[PDB]
């Protein structure tokens, strides 16, 4: 299996008195390990996975230092962006930041990234080469020249190829019991008559990690991307995920229909067929 | 520009009349970040509902999971009420036991 | 672990 | 860790000669370097910084410094000194590889630069000045080179002559 | 360019009291620090002013003694509680971004003189001295001298005004004042200054020559009154 570390930051302006909202969360693959919330009492970076708790006070203090710099920078940013777009202080605006890194099965650097958005739309992003920027509009171009002068991309490449990669490895080792597991899907099928001459078949996948899964339905082994309701992969609450797919079927003809489950924890891909 | 929340209402473990379980409401794909989410028990909301920390997907849209501890029966109807800037009124979604 | 150097837009 | 040594408390120079304020750095990772100046009764003012790229960095009023990796140095240089440049000068480093979240620059102790002005027409002579409403002594026009008796130090005005009072 | 107001600028207070120094900034900025420096000496970082939570303190500095508050990114205060003579120094508010390349700015400073006996605060006596006829003969020039004497604490600002208008050129004030009684623990100070001109400038009796010493002392909110004032003498 390959692996990722990702940090997601969301800052939101609240017009007038008091302060804006800031939420930061860290992920290793699809497992949240940290958070900071500005409305929380502690004003510290907090653990959200038992394997990170064992980190020392020097870790937690440093991460609390850095996340406050992230927080304060985002607040500064909100005013600047309001200034670039010539916007009033009355409106509520959202800033979002995402950065992190992926590794191969060899646990070497595969790619790094750093994406930034304003009101739910791409503003500026670092390219896969990590030396140059992709600006969305004229305001972002103004930031691009400033970040180019400040050698921001050099600093990010250093973190993304170096520090990011090393801490991911450590987290994968320290949290191996949870992070390096692969819970395969527990599958089954259900049958419900919808009319006189129609039935609904629903293919269920439960209790699986990681989240990436593929559920196809097939009629005579031909793909059926039409006539098929697919709910989004959703979280169970216990660190595993859930999904289902479904098809409307002319009753009598249930044995022609197959559901195909692909997943990391499945040695071979599964194939289900209804059986009374 | 503003996206509207998708809403799924569902249990952690498979529903079993008179046994412990966690009722979930997964809201997702919405923007901006502000959102109200209650869990109902025959039209009237439950007090001790927790939620996950806010994050977002590749298209920048937010997602959150709200949950509460519960014991279902045949008589009790559960639902998830959600309000957002995009919605003129709140959207109620009933818990389908087989979905 | 978080990035250290964060530069304002 | 990160630190800078400024190994010289006082540095002297004649007006118009080369001035050299020396700074070395020690850093675990890679350095961004900084210079700051303080004239009396003010905060530290920014001069220049080596971020990356060109090792020679030029700033203001003909101030410069070269990034020398081998000697681990970033000495401030200026070809011809003015008198207004007499000040407290601070070097400072930032370990760009640090991940510990201490964002502040780490400074040196400070080197005091004294740019002594030129005296073209030296003519040292004592004088005795009287109160218009009592008397004091004055040793003026000289070249740059007891519990109850009081003596002040050197002082230069603008023609330029030194002076000192008793 | 981030400019940093600090108010007050100078203040003299006594053992046991507490001063609350402010720091305003013309725009909103990421990191804020509180530094403390002796004149002509190294900077010592007190703490880091975090927006919306307790400041992070450096070893040797505790919140009980050094309260810090940061409501806005533009505004912060440092209080220094239960003061003593050793706490006397310049208190600097520093500011800057959290970027790698970003420059760290400082502010004008705040001079804090902490005293045990506030009754030893006395203002200066300004006496002007005339140029000798020997100097006029030798150089065709005239040097005026001004002596401030018998003042405490050490901080004053001497300046000359010719024909009721200030002059910086041809003027000189000492680098630092001198101790009148060097042996005592805390004695009074003395300062000198010079002004030079043409001989015909001084010989012209219609010309006016005045020495001006700003003495910063107490305020009217403290208990003749050695208040903050100007002292001046003419010739």
């Amino acid at each position: 299996g390959s692996h990722s570390m990702r940090y997601f930051f969301t800052s939101v302006s609240r017009p007038g008195r008091g302060e804006p909202r800031f939420i930061a969360v860290g992920y290793v693959d699809d497992t949240q390990f940290v958070r900071f919330d500005s409305d929380a009492a502690s004003q510290r970076m907090e653990p959200r996975a038992p394997w990170i708790e064992q980190e020392g006070p020097e870790y937690w203090d440093g991460e609390t230092r850095k996340v406050k710099a992230h927080s304060q920078t985002h607040r500064v940013d909100l005013g600047t962006l309001r200034g670039y777009y010539n916007q009033s202080e009355a409106g509520s605006h959202t800033v979002q930041r995402m950065y992190g890194c992926d590794v191969g099965s060899d646990w070497r650097f595969l790619r790094g990234y750093h994406q930034y958005a304003y009101d739910g739309k791409d503003y500026i992003a670092l390219k896969e080469d990590l030396r140059s920027w992709t600006a969305a509009d004229m305001a972002a171009q103004t930031t691009k020249h400033k970040w180019e002068a400040a050698h921001v991309a050099e600093q990010l490449r250093a973190y993304l190829e170096g520090t990011c990669v090393e801490w991911l490895r450590r987290y994968l080792e320290n949290g191996k019991e949870t992070l390096q597991r692969t819970d395969a899907p527990k599958t089954h099928m259900t049958h419900h008559a919808v009319s006189d001459h129609e039935a609904t078949l629903r293919c269920w996948a439960l209790s699986f990690y990681p989240a990436e899964i593929t559920l196809t339905w097939q009629r005579d082994g031909e793909d059926q991307t039409q006539d098929t309701e697919l709910v989004e992969t959703r979280p169970a609450g216990d660190g595993t995920f859930q999904k289902w797919a479904a098809v409307v079927v002319p009753s009598g003809q249930e044995q022609r229909y197959t559901c195909h489950v692909q997943h990391e924890g499945l040695p071979k891909p599964l194939t289900l067929r209804w059986e009374p | 520009i503003q996206r509207t929340p998708k809403i799924q209402v569902y249990s952690r473990h498979p529903a079993e009349n008179g046994k412990s379980n966690f009722l979930n409401c997964y809201v997702s794909g919405f923007h901006p970040s502000d959102i109200e989410v209650d869990l109902l028990k025959n039209g009237e909301r439950i007090e001790k509902v927790e939620h996950s920390d806010l994050s977002f997907s590749k298209d920048w849209s937010f997602y959150l999971l709200y949950y509460t501890e519960f014991t279902p029966t045949e008589k009790d109807e559960y639902a998830c009420r959600v309000n957002h800037v995009t919605l003129s009124q709140p959207k109620i979604v009933k818990w389908d036991r087989d979905m | 672990s978080l990035l250290m150097w964060i530069t304002q837009v | 860790a990160q630190s800078v040594a400024q190994p010289e408390d006082q540095v002297n120079v004649a007006e118009g000669n080369p001035l050299t304020v020396k700074c070395t750095y020690s850093v675990s990772g890679n350095p961004y370097l900084f210079w700051y100046v303080q004239y009396p009764n003010r905060g530290l003012q920014f001069l220049l910084k080596y971020i990356t790229g060109d090792n020679l960095v030029k700033g203001s009023y003909g101030f410069e410094a070269e990034f020398n990796k081998s000697q681990t140095s970033f000495h401030l240089k200026k070809p011809s000194a003015l008198v207004s440049d007499s000040a407290l000068y601070f070097c400072a480093v930032r370990d760009i590889n640090s991940g510990a979240g201490s964002y502040q620059l780490t400074f040196g102790k400070g080197t005091k630069l004294s740019v002594i002005p030129n005296i073209q027409n030296p003519d040292p002579a004592v004088y005795q000045l009287r109160d218009s409403d009592k008397s004091v002594c004055l040793f003026t026009d000289f070249d740059s080179q007891d519990s109850d008796v009081y003596i002040t130090d050197k002082c230069v005005l603008d023609f330029k002559s030194n002076s000192a009072v008793a | 360019s981030a400019v940093i107001s600090q108010k007050p600028s100078r203040d003299i207070k006594q053992r046991g009291t507490s001063l609350t120094i402010q720091c305003q900034v013309d725009s909103q900025v990421t990191m804020m620090f509180w530094y403390r420096q002796q004149p002509g000496q190294s900077l010592t970082l007190i703490a880091t002013a975090n927006q919306g939570s307790e400041a992070t303190y450096e070893s040797g500095f505790v919140i009980d003694k050094f309260p810090i508050s940061r409501p806005n990114l533009t505004f912060s205060t440092l209080t220094v509680s239960n003061m003593s003579p050793e706490d006397s120094s310049i208190y600097l508010c520093s500011v800057g971004g959290s970027g790698g390349a970003d420059t760290q700015y400082f502010g004008p400073g705040t001079r804090l003189t902490v005293l045990e006996d506030l009754k030893n605060v006395f203002p200066p006596e300004v006496a002007v001295f005339e140029p000798s006829e020997a100097e006029i003969s030798h150089t065709q020039k005239a040097t005026l001298v001004c002596l401030a004497t018998g003042f405490y604490p050490d901080h004053v600002e001497l300046s000359w005004w010719v024909n009721g208008k200030e002059v910086h050129s041809g003027v000189c004030t000492d680098p630092q004042p001198l101790k009148e009684q060097p042996a005592l623990n805390d004695s009074r100070y003395a300062l000198s200054s010079r002004l030079r001109v043409s001989a015909t400038f001084w010989q012209d009796p219609r010309n006016h020559f005045r020495c001006q010493v700003q003495f910063y002392g107490l305020s009217e909110n403290d208990e003749a009154k050695p208040v903050t004032q100007i002292v001046s003498a003419e010739a």
